């Protein structure tokens, strides 16, 4: 995660994408509706 | 660059819910104990505290990847291949050769 | 299939973190996403409302639809020059279709697209890093007159492009609580006038039917232990991060993303041709620039020692 | 007992206190909304005779709502 | 907003005009975590606020 | 005095080695990261950090 | 032949894609504009019976302008 | 007001176009202490202004 390369497939189209991008779900504490999340930044553009 | 879909949550009013695996990229569920959420209009369930909200969020590629994309190669041993402008008398040849 | 038939598809009411009076709360008008990958500076938004529709959801690029705040969860049409788009300053709206909205803008640290007057004078703002973008190695603030042309991918500002697809799922439950009345000690329901509303409730057991009429209900003290909502909405909608989801939440249709990315050639500009000073085994370059501009050299025998710098002024 | 920035209901919960006087029954015996000065109606919440506040939609149903029936009163909506 | 200068003006009318005084207004944040509104999730501190 | 709300960072991952740790933090907007020994001496440190 | 980035008309020579279909004749023949689907006019180009846009003053000059004469016509400029 | 272009348009009716410029538009003063407007009291420096 964090780095070039965190998310890879076969081409643009295929269907078999696999990707490890720190994905971490968090209890919700606001009455109304979410889904608080967190995530490393994005590995294309920290190498871009 | 990755775009993450955070699809709609699903909620169960007096019951409990489990995660399922799935084949998406990062795949990533989680279940929580008691949340009793708010919409526009109030409450939307009737249990006072056994509610029960599932988390998913996986990522797929961006609507705009098809031309800000990168591609990985791996290159074997490199071939070389010239052209030559070959005179001889007062004829002149081109061609090619590896 | 990707369907353009708007009519089966409706708005939906998002939750814009920051509203006109900066506070959360729910609003027709969220920011889903932004994207900016063009070379020119204009952005895609996504918003929850749908634009260059009438009510019926037939096309009509002067009027835009959006959901109500009314219980009774009803679309509502507008005119659609009540509809701005900002960062910092005022920007320039260039194409519109569905939930998508095609605007240039300025460099700024958020983006903000709200509706200016009427009844529903909101706003939503997201937190997003729009900075200026330029083609080439030369920077510029806007293209230059003359110049050499280069390779740019710009958004097209035609409507009928198409750069993927966005699913559609089948509207959730939505409960509201004007569906209760809680006269002295029972717990009342009361459909819309005619409409066919469903129950549930948990007051010491688990009940649940569909009434058109007043009920007295039984076994309930306390309005908080029922809910009440309708079942007769059909119209799909996005697959929103704020919505409840339906029991069977499979794909029914997909939806274009206008705008797509495409190449086509930019401008931009020559700098000062540089001034040559030849000396033994060495040369001295005599550079001028308004604009940083990048000055990359390298030899050409086996060793490569490669420079590049971005080079102001004089 | 809950640091003073929860306010606690009769009941054995604390919740923050941005909840109370909010429109909102977070309180199992509704606590934290009978309590407060607050008085304001919304546009689409009628106000009925007697000071409560109530939805528009509400009037002239066919059903007494109010405590004193200002709905069903043929003064205010004519048959 | 962010800015370097408060000005309170009379927009339109007989007696238009304006005042301003140099102050500087810098963007505040509470805690140890800059942000540029509250966002939507997260924990609770304790802070003061001007009565509206 | 009342309570505003205020975001919580990414969580950090640590890489345990022999008598030392090493953090791994992603931060958008800048964040404040404060060590402390627990010994006789404290070698407190103060730093603002944004980026990976 | 030239590169994508330069349409080439059918006489040789190539020129930037920017003066294709732009309303202004460029290749010695024209063939950069007989090509798109481009129909829209100006406020001061009026459009004739038949599609063409033509100069609004070019309209009842007394002589026919149009393919089928419709400038000409009595109904479009009474005498 | 300081800025990176200047801009001249007319803003209604049927000619209602623009142009723009790029140049550099900086706040100046005089003397050797920097401020944001003539303040109140302070000596009287030798400066130039265009005739209105
Ligand atoms: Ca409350
Ligand atoms: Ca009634
Ligand atoms: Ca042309
Ligand atoms: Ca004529």
């Amino acid at each position: 995660p964090g780095a070039f390369g965190d998310i890879q497939a076969s081409s643009l189209y295929a269907t078999d994408i696999v990707a490890r991008t720190d994905i971490r779900l968090l209890k919700p504490s606001v009455k109304n509706i979410h889904v608080p999340y967190t995530q490393a930044v994005s590995g294309y553009e920290m190498w871009k | 660059k990755f775009h993450t879909v955070i699809p709609s949550p699903q909620v169960k009013c007096c019951g409990s819910l489990e995660c399922k695996a799935s084949s998406k990229a990062d795949y990533t569920c989680r279940v929580f104990g008691g949340v009793y959420p708010f919409m526009w209009g109030g409450a939307q369930c009737f249990c006072d505290s056994e509610n029960t909200q599932l988390s998913e969020a996986y990522v797929e590629f961006a609507p705009d990847c098809t031309i800000d994309h990168a591609v990985a190669l791996k290159v074997h041993t490199a071939a070389l291949k010239v052209g030559l402008r070959i005179v001889y008398g007062n004829t002149t040849a081109h061609l090619d050769t590896f | 299939s990707i369907t353009d038939d708007f009519t089966l598809t409706s708005p939906y009411l998002g939750f814009c973190p920051y509203c006109r009076h900066s506070a959360p709360c729910f609003s027709p008008i969220k920011i889903e996403n932004v994207w900016d990958e063009s070379d020119d500076g204009s952005i895609r938004i996504q918003v929850s409302a749908q634009f260059g529709y009438n009510q019926a959801g037939t096309a009509d690029v002067t009027k835009f639809r959006y959901m109500s705040y009314d219980h009774d969860h009803d679309i509502k049409e507008d005119s659609m020059e009540k509809i701005a788009i900002s960062t910092s300053g005022p920007c320039r709206r260039l194409g519109h279709k569905g939930y998508f909205l095609l605007a240039q803008c300025p460099p700024g640290d958020s983006v903000t697209v709200s509706i200016t007057s009427g009844a529903s004078e909101n706003s939503c703002t997201v937190e997003k890093k729009i900075r200026r973008k330029f083609v080439g190695r030369e920077e510029y603030l806007f293209p230059p007159v003359h110049g050499k042309l280069l390779k740019c991918h710009i958004y097209d500002h035609l409507k009928e492009t198409s750069a993927g697809y966005i699913t559609m799922h089948r509207p959730g439950p939505h409960a509201y609580k004007s569906y209760l009345k809680e006269a002295s000690g029972e717990v009342y329901i009361k459909p819309p006038s005619g409409k066919n509303v469903t129950y549930e409730c948990k007051c010491g057991d688990y009940s649940t039917g569909i009434v058109s009429t007043q009920t007295k209900m039984n076994g309930c003290t306390k309005a908080r232990q029922c809910i009440a909502y309708t079942r007769d909405q059909t119209k799909w909608v996005f697959n929103s991060p704020d919505l409840i989801r339906h029991t069977d939440h499979s794909v029914q249709g997909k939806l274009h993303i206008p705008f797509r990315l495409t190449p086509t050639v930019c401008r931009v500009p020559l700098a000062h041709t540089p001034t040559v000073t030849k000396w033994f085994k060495g040369i001295t370059l005599h550079l001028t620039a308004t604009r940083p501009t990048l000055l990359t050299t390298r030899k050409l025998g086996l060793r490569a020692d490669a420079t590049a710098e971005w080079i102001t002024g004089t | 007992k809950c640091e003073p920035s929860q306010f606690q209901c009769t009941n054995g919960r604390c919740i923050t206190l941005l909840w109370k006087c909010d429109g909102d029954e977070d309180c199992v015996d509704g606590s934290d909304e009978k309590n407060c000065v607050k008085k304001t109606c919304a546009e689409s919440d009628f106000v009925c005779n007697n000071g409560q506040c109530v939805p528009s939609r509400w009037k002239c149903d066919g059903d007494p709502d109010c405590e004193d029936g200002s709905d069903e009163s043929p003064e205010q909506c004519h048959m």
